[PDB]
């Protein structure tokens, strides 16, 4: 959790950086799932609240040898065109500590109408009179777009940096890099 | 007077064919004689359409051919004799300063490196480039690259790399005919969803004959992108060599006609007034000749 990595995407002129951020969040997430472990932490260095912007710049807070794991796993193969990155170099002392948090969406009322069949066996109108269409949720948060090999739809991923604490907190992390309780260092 | 001619339209060398895909395994690529070709599907979701690999598949097989014709200066419809004269006697200059090394160098790189795989390239882990010399009909010379090696942003060399640099400057000087088969092979993943060329069911992905398929153009503008002598600044790599070297990804054009550095600012310098300009702007007006044109004034 000391040690920082930040990864900044080189500019292309064939794709907007919002892909590069798609495609590096599911490399780091294969990454993450061959690897194993959940102290290895994601931010977003110039997150702007203004618009909801990602940004342009990637940081990965872990250990040392988490992170020489990360580089010596062959998942950064295909992506040194894109991006370029420094070294696992010491998080700053006096730096507030921040979550982050994937917070995801009931978008799709017709998903739950068929879970509800699944619960309940109701009817259709039953489901259409007991859940209406104006419980979709619209989520104005940053977020990127990725597939599964398990699940072949294609889903968004919300990610969402909280408010600025001034400790850390003894949690762990998901395959994404976000918090289940955990928290990252800000700078 | 020496003005430039009303009509200057310039064909394009380097004609790619309408480059293909396929799904097949790695290590079984020696074999990929009948593999099956991903299809366009329509999937509810409102009806889009998708196209991806199947199962028992992780590599996409982009095949299409790329011709080199030469005759780069020579326009097909120019107004004027006298500019077509000074204009052949200025891109012969130029072949007499040097014989299409670096354009061809750097189009053999274009070849090289999977370029022409757009978005088929950013999530592969191995990707690999086959070039058959096609001569009457039978393999004169085989190339076997790598693109995980060659980058997308130096400009290096290498042994079989300036083979290829070679064929495609004497197809670009004029002094025989090349015909090059290029397929593709990038590990994009079991059943992983690619990117075809996207015609305009409010989105269709466009194809040919009951198979998938990516735009002629879209390989040419892959080819193209040599450009890095531009004004560039924030770390950009190479552009597709455009008048007015604009880029849609950015919303922006480097090479601004407000600075002395977009194409037609270049030309009217190096043939009209004998201005002639640097190496780099050189290499950069005759890739924009070889790339075709309508150039000309109103």
């Amino acid at each position: 959790m000391d040690h920082y990595l930040d990864i900044r995407l080189r500019p292309d002129p064939e794709f907007p950086p919002a892909q590069l951020m798609s495609v590096l969040f599911g490399k780091l997430h294969q990454a993450l799932v061959a690897q194993g472990g959940d102290r290895i932490g994601v931010s977003f260095p110039d997150l702007d609240e203004s618009r909801s912007r990602l940004g342009e710049r990637l940081r990965i807070h872990a250990s040392a040898d988490d992170l020489r794991a990360l580089l010596a796993r062959p998942w950064l193969e295909g992506l040194r065109d894109h991006l370029q990155f420094g070294e696992p170099a010491v998080v700053p002392h006096p730096t507030p500590y921040r979550q982050v948090s994937r917070v995801q969406a009931k978008s799709n009322p017709e998903r739950l109408r068929r879970r509800l069949m699944r619960r309940h066996d109701l009817s259709e109108e039953e489901a259409r009179k007991r859940i209406p269409d104006t419980v979709a949720r619209a989520l104005d948060l940053p977020f990127v777009t990725l597939r599964s090999q398990s699940t072949g739809q294609h889903f968004r991923l919300f990610i969402r940096h909280g408010p600025l604490q001034v400790t850390a907190e003894e949690g762990g992390f998901t395959c994404y890099g976000l918090s289940k309780g955990g928290f990252v260092p800000w700078f | 007077i020496l003005s430039t001619a009303s009509v200057l339209a310039f064909e394009r060398k380097l004609d790619p064919s309408d480059a293909l895909m396929s799904a097949g395994a790695w290590a079984q690529r020696d074999a990929s004689q009948e593999w099956p070709a991903v299809t366009v599907r329509e999937k509810s979701v409102q009806t889009v359409d998708v196209a991806n690999l199947p199962s028992d598949a992780d590599t996409l097989k982009v095949r299409f051919t790329l011709r080199v014709l030469g005759g780069a200066g020579t326009p097909s419809a120019c107004n004027d004799a006298a500019y077509r004269d000074k204009l052949l006697q200025t891109v012969a200059t130029y072949v007499n300063d040097q014989g299409f090394a670096e354009l061809a160098r750097r189009y053999a790189h274009n070849l090289a490196n999977a370029r022409f795989l757009w978005r088929n390239r950013v999530g592969a882990e191995a990707v690999e480039v086959r070039i058959n010399h096609i001569r009457q009909g039978e393999v004169a010379r085989a190339w076997r690259f790598d693109a995980l090696a060659i980058g997308l942003r130096d400009f290096k060399a290498d042994a079989e790399l300036d083979a290829l640099a070679e064929l495609i400057a004497s197809g670009l000087s004029g002094s025989g005919h090349v015909l090059l088969e290029v397929v593709a092979f990038a590990r994009i993943g079991d059943g992983q969803e690619v990117f075809p060329s996207q015609e305009l069911k409010s989105k269709t992905l466009y194809s040919v004959r009951d198979a998938a398929a990516i735009h002629s153009q879209k390989i040419g503008n892959a080819l193209r992108t040599i450009d890095t002598w531009y004004p560039d600044e924030d770390g950009l790599g190479p552009i597709a060599v455009e008048p007015y070297g604009s880029v849609t990804s950015q919303g922006k054009a480097y090479r601004q006609p407000k600075q002395k550095l977009d194409f037609y600012t270049l030309l009217d310098n190096w043939v009209l007034r004998d201005e002639a300009p640097a190496v780099e702007q050189q290499h950069y007006v005759i890739a924009n000749l070889i790339r075709g044109g309508v150039f000309g004034e109103a």
